[PDB]
């Protein structure tokens, strides 16, 4: 909920 | 790692920070907590992004000599593509946890550069105000606006 | 008061490797091989490929009375043989430049079967009702569907010439076959000349056929042999077939459509209502990956095939937790 | 008093990717691909290709009457055919082994054309006037330069033998037809013997011949075919040609002159007194830079190909001027 | 960048340092101005010029079995040939960048390492004499002959 | 009291090249690229090669007489020309699909040479003690020891007919020729029928063959010629001769074992009791680095050829003693 | 070098440290002498281990077409594999050195962060002690374990 | 005019 | 005599 990761590179942040 | 930070001078990482890659964790009177530095996880992601991106883009019986030219083609051509998969993917896992390691590195040195003499180097990754530091000037320490004037005075007195 | 610099660490398992170090621990990775395949034979842009089933290319071309169920399909999306394709060839004999043949087909998208030459119209005074034990139907003797064995009618085999003008606007393709019998009294017993002749000729193609009487050793009964031949006759082009003996004429032909990306494979896998953009002989593979190792014989958009058994790149970080 | 570390910056826009970002702008930067070339066919090493227009490489060899004003060029540096190469086989016919004979031709630098059988004293009580309205020059009826079309004389055609011992010190090319008439007629008023024969021999090449008499779909105004043949007589070796019918002799022969680095292009671009290291049929390129997308096709020291439309390497630095 | 220094705590370039890559800018009561560092920028030239020296070094109707591998050995070394070419440049390009970034940021440490306390390091790339720094002090400085104790005392004094 | 931080120098000249610095002294380097042979022919897996000496491989299989030391030689690792492999066809003649053979020979590991058809049951009312100067040995005239030359008996030559089956459990090489008379005087001579042919057929592989006479340049004294020819007989496979002339009958024949690894090469390397992984033409290598400069024809689990000259890795550090 | 102090801010090697790759020399009342920091030269074989063993993990007259082809697949397999593995080379071996002035770099950064201000840093890979430092102190600072508040009275006594 | 740069990596320098 | 260097990658390190 915090990030533009479109090809979801990084995790769901808690969010 | 290259730059000393992953693995080396910050030993492990936080479970507890859960909203980003690089950040911070404080304490002062009025508590304490995790906070992701956004501006270089964001930036770490959109590089990520584009490296990932970047790497996703018959014969007779009188004819043996054909066949087995065939055969050499489609496992010479098979040998070079198994060998540039692998090798460029063992390359660019080094290069991004490097560059891991450099953006942790950047993010110290730039709260080093901020605080100077107000705070104490534990060689942790860790700052000792010598002022007290309540939640507006974390914030600032955060985001890079940090006032070492504001604090000079009280600092100087308690390292004395 | 205190500040501290960090990073991420999670619960991940995933691991990767490196040019320094194997087997990495990283807080997040991507997959980059494709590794599994659904085990069926799907469609392609919403076209089935033919299924061939029991019956090889040969036996499909020439209308091998196995193959009978082949007969009506007019279009698909890549051609599947399976390990059970043994109906071919069943008058034994040697097809000749067959490979050619099959590298000519794997770029054929759909054909037109049509009459070349009507039965009854296209030879008078010569029998055209041969059937042959060596390819039965029912349990009873016959033939290709798609050729005609021409003999004599009694007691003569005039010479006789016929031809067909291409008027399709697309290549067709004509084959035929030419009958050796075993010995000399079956060569006059069939078609009564003993120093018979075929000749077939179109514009860029010329050739002469003769008995050649030869006693040989048994297959499927015969101990002659039957050679089966093609061409293709352009646009505009004409055939013309001329013989005073053991012509197996052509009687259907096929008006070939070309497209891009078909293929022939051999595959033990079953049809079934899916569809896919990459088609294995072992099932469909998605396509969103660089890389697959699942089979090295792809038909459609497909990653490109590696022997590897592990291609993983880290996006997070070292996994550290504690 | 103050001290400060810095680095360079300009008004360069040249933009540059890396891995992890794309358009990079930075001061200083070196393209890798040549993109351009000069719509010229140029000379290699000073020495001019060879230009067909509009004949092939058949028409060239066999000398088609619509050749002529290729016949004395001795050497170049590649071949070039447009695609306006029309005049060929003016005569319709096969011309056996083209392919590999193109191959040959890909590797010879030079040749010596020559008389191998001089027309008035090489096939005494033959006729060595033969034309043809296939092969017309002028409006008339006329032959290949390079071969001599015997026929009966006084209403015989007798046996005839002759040979030539290659003393050259070189490979010697020789070319021959064989006339395929299209009825006995035909064959009995040209060349008498019906089951006439033809005889080629070298001591590692050996061929027969016969009339292959048939009636084909006309090309040309031809009903019968005449077929052309070849082979590479080595130094010190002797062809032997035997006939009583049928043979279109070798008048003319090419001593043969090996080199590295020739080829044979297709191009519609047009001769200049230009000077290049690197010829691509679009044009000629310079070869300064390891890679060039303009054309697979090259000859020369030349880059090589990619399909990339950019490949360029900074070598200063990030530019952020302010 | 890897560094940190160049878009990093160096934020920006020089537009008025015409003479070279890497090197200073100073300010005292004689005056002010840019000058290159010529080692460092003559040794990345000769770097970068090895770099780039390094990177710059028909069938019949019957046969269509043989065409068909003929364009399958002329395509795949072409895929192979544009794959290499593209990749290569694109990881040396990554390379040069963080080349220069290096060459900044060991300049920046040289100088930082010579000055010691004598000076107050401000974060952005300058440092602040606390002493007087005429020319031929900062000359010293530009070349590695700075002398702290001949300044420590003033500056000693000035720091307090 | 101090203490300083410090890295490693020694007295190392190795060098090493990266992209940006070439000739770096470092003080610990890996040698990549194995760069030195023995100059031996060696042993691969304990196996010696078979080493063809002065004959070639149609010398051998054929039984040319100068190469009777090669008849009881069962298995080899691979097998070795020299430059003088000249003992090959002794009567002069075309060797048909002789390439195709030698690529079936580069994977036989083994075979068991037999008597296909023995010389004085097979062949009954002809004489088979043909002989000639061109295979000559200890001045004698002599033959193939694996073919057999059947001529006319009492002024005839009959018709013959004999078969061999295949129980042998493995493929059966069978070699035959076929003798082309200079003139028909000692075609008559020798097989009395002018008009001679000859059958070959299995249940793949059926060819006829007629005398073909015809004058040719001599060569090793013979104005006619013998062409040379084989088969892979399959096990359980029959094979059937037929002829009333020319026929050079087949005698010893080969059942052939297959292996993986092995390969021809030509070599002026001599035999030596050594062992090794990797074989290549000017001597055996170590195979333990990823790279050789040696030679591209590699026999055996062997490095890559490349072309460098120096491959070697930095291990250690730049090397800056004093 | 990248990492600034192989060839850099410390200037060369010595011979006299013959037991490692990287380390330490000292000098006290006790004596003098070179030590090498085993686990980091351990970590350094380590890697480089792993990256060497990555890396080391007839036509007739009337074929000559066939015959070209044939040596158009040899030829171009044979210049894509001289390419790969000259390649391969030069980028390690820039990397091998790299990665080694890195644990150069990192080890030097450690015993300043162990010392802050008991010694003065000269620059030059040297730190000089504001205090006596006998064997067992050497020995705690070569081993991690050095006692900054332990020595921080007389070092401020004598820094002054 | 201070560098030797013969490939021309670098810019003119302003001379 | 102090590092395990299976390879032998670096030198014998005087012992
Ligand atoms: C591994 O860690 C996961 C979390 O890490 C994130 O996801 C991973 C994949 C990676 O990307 C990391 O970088 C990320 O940070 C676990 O998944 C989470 O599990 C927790 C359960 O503890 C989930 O949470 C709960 O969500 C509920 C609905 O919103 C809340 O009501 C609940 O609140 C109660 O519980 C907490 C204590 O957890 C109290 O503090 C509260 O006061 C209240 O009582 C929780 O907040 C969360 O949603 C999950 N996140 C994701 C992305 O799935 C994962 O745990 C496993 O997976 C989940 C889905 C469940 O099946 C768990 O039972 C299971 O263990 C970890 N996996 C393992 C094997 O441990
Ligand atoms: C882009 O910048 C260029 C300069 O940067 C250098 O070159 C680029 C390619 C890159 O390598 C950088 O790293 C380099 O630093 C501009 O080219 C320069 O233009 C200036 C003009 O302002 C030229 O200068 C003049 O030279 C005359 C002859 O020597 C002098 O007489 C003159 O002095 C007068 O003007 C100055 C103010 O400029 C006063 O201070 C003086 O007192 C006096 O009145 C100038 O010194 C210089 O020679 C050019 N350098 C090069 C290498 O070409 C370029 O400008 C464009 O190109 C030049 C050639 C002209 O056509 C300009 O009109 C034009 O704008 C810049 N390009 C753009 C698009 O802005
Ligand atoms: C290059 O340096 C080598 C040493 O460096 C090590 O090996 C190299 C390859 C590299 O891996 C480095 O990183 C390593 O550190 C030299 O080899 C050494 O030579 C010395 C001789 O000076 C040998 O030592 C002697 O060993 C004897 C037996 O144990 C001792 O008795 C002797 O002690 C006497 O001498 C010393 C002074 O040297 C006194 O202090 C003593 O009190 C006593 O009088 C020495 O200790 C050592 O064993 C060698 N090491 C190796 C690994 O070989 C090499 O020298 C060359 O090679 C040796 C074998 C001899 O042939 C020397 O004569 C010869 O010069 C150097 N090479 C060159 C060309 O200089
Ligand atoms: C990495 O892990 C896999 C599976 O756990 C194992 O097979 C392999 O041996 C490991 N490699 C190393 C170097 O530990
Ligand atoms: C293809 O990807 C989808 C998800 O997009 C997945 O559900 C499916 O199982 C994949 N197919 C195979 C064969 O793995
Ligand atoms: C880079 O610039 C080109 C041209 O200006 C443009 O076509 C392309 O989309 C740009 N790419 C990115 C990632 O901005
Ligand atoms: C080749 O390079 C020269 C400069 O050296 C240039 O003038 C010419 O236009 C180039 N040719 C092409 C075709 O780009
Ligand atoms: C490197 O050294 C070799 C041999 O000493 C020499 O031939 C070569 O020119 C040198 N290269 C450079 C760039 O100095
Ligand atoms: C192979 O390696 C051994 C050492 O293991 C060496 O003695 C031998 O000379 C090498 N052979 C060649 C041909 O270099």
């Amino acid at each position: 909920c915090l990030y533009r990761d479109p090809l979801g590179v990084a995790g769901g942040m808690g969010c | 790692g290259l730059f000393g930070a992953i693995a080396g001078f910050i030993e492990g990482g936080w479970t507890g920070m859960i909203d980003g890659w690089y950040g911070y964790h404080h304490q002062n009177e009025q508590g304490s907590g995790y906070a992701a530095d956004q501006k270089s996880t964001q930036n770490a992601i959109n590089g990520i992004t584009n490296k990932v991106n970047t790497v996703i883009e018959e014969f007779n019986k009188l004819e043996k000599r054909m066949e087995n030219l065939n055969k050499k083609v489609d496992d010479g051509f098979l040998d070079i593509w198994t060998y540039n998969a692998e090798l460029l993917v063992l390359l660019e896992n080094e290069r991004t946890l490097d560059f891991h390691d450099s953006n942790v590195k950047n993010l110290y040195e730039k709260v080093k550069s901020q605080l100077k003499n107000n705070a104490k180097e534990i060689g942790n990754g860790c700052f000792e105000f010598y002022h007290k530091c309540d939640n507006e000037c974390m914030e600032s320490v955060r985001n890079g606006t940090y006032d070492y004037p504001k604090y000079s005075e009280e600092s100087k007195l308690n390292r004395e | 008061d205190t500040i501290c610099i960090g990073y991420h660490a999670n619960n991940s398992t995933d691991t990767v490797d490196t040019v320094l170090e194997k087997n990495v621990t990283v807080t997040h990775s991507v997959n980059l091989l494709e590794d599994s395949h659904n085990g069926k034979l799907c469609r392609l842009k919403g076209i089935a490929p033919l299924q061939l089933g029991k019956c090889n290319i040969a036996g499909w071309l020439l209308g091998n009375p196995e193959c009978d169920p082949l007969l009506p399909v007019r279009s698909w999306s890549y051609i599947v043989e399976t390990p059970n394709s043994e109906n071919g060839i069943c008058y034994p004999g040697d097809f000749i430049d067959y490979e050619e043949l099959r590298e000519q087909l794997s770029s054929v998208s759909s054909f037109e079967r049509f009459e070349i030459f009507p039965k009854e119209s296209s030879w008078p005074n010569h029998n055209t009702n041969g059937v042959t034990a060596a390819c039965s139907h029912e349990g009873k003797s016959s033939f290709y569907r798609n050729l005609l064995w021409l003999t004599e009618k009694e007691g003569s085999y005039p010479k006789l010439k016929n031809s067909y003008v291409n008027k399709k606007g697309k290549e067709v393709l004509v084959l035929w076959g030419i009958h050796h019998p075993p010995n000399s009294k079956e060569q006059q017993n069939l078609y009564q000349n003993e120093n018979a002749y075929v000749s077939v000729v179109t514009s860029n193609y010329n050739r002469r056929f003769t008995p050649e009487i030869a006693e040989r050793p048994k297959v499927r009964d015969q101990a002659g042999r039957m050679n089966y031949y093609w061409t293709l006759l352009k646009p505009g082009d004409t055939i013309i077939f001329e013989a005073n003996g053991n012509l197996i004429a052509p009687m259907y032909a096929f008006a070939l459509s070309r497209g891009f990306g078909s293929g022939i494979i051999t595959s033990n896998a079953s049809m079934h209502e899916c569809n896919t953009k990459c088609q294995t002989p072992l099932g469909a593979i998605n396509s969103s990956l660089p890389y697959q190792n699942i089979h090295p014989v792809t038909i459609g958009e497909c990653p490109k095939y590696v022997r590897s058994a592990k291609l993983r790149m880290v996006t997070g970080l070292r996994n550290i937790p504690s």
